[PDB]
């Protein structure tokens, strides 16, 4: 499948400009576009026809083109520019071709200690004969995170599903991590702790069975 | 006074260039003579082209683009303005977003840009017509 | 505006719909955490294109007094797993951009059939505040495929309202959590009940979180 | 060296007359040059066209008459003996019930009689070729 | 509608050369044709290419064509050649034509006397309460007939059909006569003749009701 | 071989088609086509199909004629849609040999029989046959002429066939009379010795096909 050639990703501090090309292209005869996407969001056209910006967008952003490279143009930066970005040309009139995609990073934003949160299985799990605990991290930066189960004391490994830590609204990431435990292992412990590892830091909850928490 | 035919010559254009062909058929209309006028990439004839202008005298008008060699989606137009065995004065007017092709300054045939017009690098008229002026106007 | 479902057998044909509200349709797909890859165009002046990497398994159709047009992708396999958008061109070509883009819709594309999420509530920390915080949720637990949207009290309650993403576990399934943050002042008044909807399996369950007896 | 493109000449054929021309096309074949031979009635060349004979170099030949100012049935040919920019022969000799055109002396192409031959009256040659000689038998 | 023009008949005497000329139509350009026709009996290829004829047709058929008009020769005319003759031709490739026909007689023919046969109605007829005479007359030449009817001695004019004569298989004219009568006039009369007169000769015949015939 | 008579109300549409060979060897079976004949008119051309090229038809008919083919039948059939009085014509199924390209002014050595399709509002109606008795005479030579009478039928042709056609030496069919009520009728026959006229019995079978009816009517000597 054809792919233009971009960087992957690409950091840029709060104010200064960050500057994308799209080389590698079947260019020369064709012009390029660009599009804004955030995950799970619709992309939006940032610059169309290499030079000219549609209304609503931004005096931020602006477009260059030269014999096979397009240049894409972010004068001024603020938080919210903090996303994929896609160019696209053509291989032929009846043949568009896509860029692998560029992830910009807002840099200079302070870093934020993580909030966590643990759940006990809760009565009707329990009542359905299943047991899960979610210990849940947020607004935390970056998303380096390491979790840790305990019984009671002993470190517990097996039966944990941990998550790729993917930013909040806030730009902020967030994990989880789910433990599969019976009822048996839920009332025969006394407590369950999560460990959780963020910067060496630790941050830990604990719940107890008999005891409400 | 003649320009020979095939008549190729090195340009380049852009958005306001304008190319000017006057010359007259070799053949009456009725035996179906053609005008074809190219717009290639490179001096070489096969390379590709960027606005193919094919004339089929008294019958109809195509065009089309070359890509790497490949003939792309054929636009096919109907309107005839010229007239049998009269000299005529042909203009393609390059704008932004098209072409204009006028016929003795009225308007017959468009052709949205498939290639950005600064790729062409050489014009070339040829088929069964007399040329006798070709001139390129800013 | 994006129409279809999103569980389908191998080998089977698939239809994605586009609806149209207040001048060159095509079909964009983006395979999960690939580039874009263009599938095909169709112009209501001109007539369709495709891609010759899915020219002999795309098909495309108008309906010009719906003003709707449908994807038909045959004999799927679990290689045509991806993200569908529709986006809308304002003469065709290549090179040319698409203004407003299809918010998407994710298909997948596997062997496994559909399950119903086991959904648990989570009962908040039964610690009473003295200035007001309570982090309470809900659990959607072993539910295929993705995604899963989740709305509190009917979509009445938004601030603090966190929605995190799914993990695919060893079993196979896929499971996230939605918690809220709300103030512990009032817990006998306000009934907070998660109203998850699963829309591959069209599974609604609301469940009624309650604090946990102390 | 040359010969005059278009080319016209006042000629009558019958059974046994052979028709030689030797040019060369004016483009490559990617370009699609045509070459056409048109057998006219009359001197006239918006006469009747007993044999009309045109190319479309290295895609087809075509074959067909005008008779009254009607473009008859025509016949396709995918047969392409002629090679790029190379200069060719072309013979069509005239049988009692239809033409045998040989290109470079190499039969190629036929053409039943739909008009007789002995009412040509012309023969031109043109399109998009280089003319060097022109001969009757 | 495109026909072209012949003469309608000609007339040769046995032992001569007969010409039918095809005038009118489109020729020089085109190639000519030409058919024999015999009464009852298909058309059959007599010239074709204005020159050679088919196996089977004799030496003495020949075709000529100049500008707009074909000939016909038959250089030795028999009785045989008596027949309808057709020519030829297209107005374009995609397009033929026909002649308007003509009909040559063969003169000279030696001369026939005609044969009368007249039966009277069956008892079927007088069954179905009509009653019909017929005359039949074969074996005569040329066609040229007058044919009376007679009441035992009295002309009977009204309601009597005659055919035209026509050629039978052996170059000979056959016609007849019908009469339409009732069965009051069959029996109360005593006999009915039929009087065929051919190059003023004279043949009758006569039949009776009641008595046996 | 030809088939497919018949008699036609106008506006409506009839079928002829022409059967493999009717007597031809060999034949890639080349070049059909369909030329008619009005009743004592010159021939009218109508179409032609040939297998080096597709079709052609005539433009006063072009919109009215349809020509089909089954090779796997190898028979060919005609369809003329919206037919007028004017269409009335004898049919013919013409072969065209010569192995060059279908022209024109191309010439049919094969021509079949053809067939009498007539197109008219009036009906059909059945010819009232009867049957002749022979000359009761007795001969010194030996000479009895016997006929069978076909009255009173519209419309033409009739084939007349003797002892279910075991007869054709010598034998007469007369042409049918054009009456001023318009009905037609004729007579056929035979002259056959009169040695022997209780040993050979003679029957005419006589067909009048567009009214379909078939009559074999017993020819037996007058008693006296």
């Amino acid at each position: 499948q054809p792919v233009l050639n971009q960087p992957s990703a690409v950091s840029v501090s709060l104010g200064q400009t960050a500057r994308i090309t799209c080389q590698g292209g079947n260019f020369g005869y064709y012009y390029g576009s660009w599009y804004q996407q955030k995950p799970g969001q619709a992309p939006v056209l940032v610059i169309y026809k290499d030079s000219e910006r549609p209304s609503g967008i931004p005096e931020r952003f602006s477009g260059s083109s030269s014999g096979g490279t397009a240049t894409l143009t972010i004068s001024r930066a603020q938080a919210e520019d903090e996303a994929d970005y896609y160019c696209q040309s053509a291989d032929s009139s009846d043949n568009p071709v896509f860029g692998g995609g560029t992830h910009l990073t807002v840099l200079g934003q302070p870093k934020a200690a993580p909030s966590v949160t643990l759940f006990p299985p809760s009565s009707e799990e329990l009542q359905a004969n299943k047991a899960t605990l979610v210990c849940l991290i947020s607004d935390f930066y970056p998303g380096a995170v390491t979790v840790a189960w305990k019984a009671d004391s002993s470190p517990v490994k097996a039966g944990v599903e941990t998550t790729t830590p993917s930013k909040q609204s806030n730009n902020k990431y967030a994990a989880s991590s789910y433990l599969s435990l019976t009822p048996e292992q839920w009332k025969s412990h006394r407590s369950y702790s999560c460990q959780v590892t963020h910067e060496g830091s630790t941050v830990e909850k604990t719940v107890a069975p008999t005891e409400c928490s | 006074s003649l320009l020979p035919v095939p008549y190729t010559e090195a340009a380049s254009l852009s958005t306001g260039s304008t190319v000017t062909i006057k010359g007259r058929p070799l053949a009456c209309f009725l035996n179906e003579p053609y005008l074809q006028v190219d717009f290639h990439t490179e001096m070489k004839e096969e390379s590709d082209i960027v606005f193919h202008f094919q004339v089929c005298f008294g019958r109809r008008v195509v065009m089309n683009s070359r890509e790497y060699g490949a003939w792309k989606q054929q636009v096919e137009s109907k309107n005839m303005p010229f007239q049998d065995g009269q000299e005529f004065e042909l203009s393609i007017s390059v704008l932004p977003d098209k072409y204009q092709v006028m016929v003795n300054g009225q308007s017959s045939y468009t052709f949205d840009h498939r290639i950005k017009p600064e790729a062409v690098k050489m014009v070339q008229v040829w088929r069964d017509i007399s040329l006798t002026k070709f001139n390129v106007s800013y | 505006q994006e129409s279809g479902p999103g569980l389908v057998k191998p080998s089977q044909t698939l239809s994605l719909t586009c609806t149209v509200s207040g001048y060159a349709w095509s079909w964009i797909r983006q395979p999960p955490g690939k580039g874009l890859e263009w599938m095909g165009v169709i112009a209501s002046d001109g007539s369709t294109y495709y891609s010759p990497s899915l020219k002999s398994r795309t098909s495309i159709s108008r309906d010009t007094s719906k003003n709707q047009f449908s994807l038909q992708l045959s004999s799927v396999t679990p290689e045509d797993t991806a993200v569908y958008y529709c986006a809308l061109y304002i003469s065709w070509s290549g090179w040319s951009a698409y203004d407003y883009w299809g918010q998407g819709t994710q298909v997948t594309v596997s062997s496994a059939s559909t399950k119903g999420p086991s959904v648990f509530p989570l009962a908040p920390s039964s610690k009473s505040t003295s200035g007001g915080t309570a982090a309470l949720g809900c659990l959607v637990k072993d539910y295929f495929p993705e995604p899963v949207t989740v709305s509190w009290n009917s979509g009445a309650l938004t601030s603090g309202v966190h929605t995190f993403p799914a993990v695919l576990q060893s079993s196979g399934l896929y499971s996230l959590s939605s918690v809220v943050t709300v103030p512990s002042s009032s817990l006998g008044t306000q009934t907070y009940i998660c109203n998850v909807n699963h829309k591959p399996s069209n599974t609604k369950v609301d469940k009624k979180v309650e604090p946990k007896s102390c």
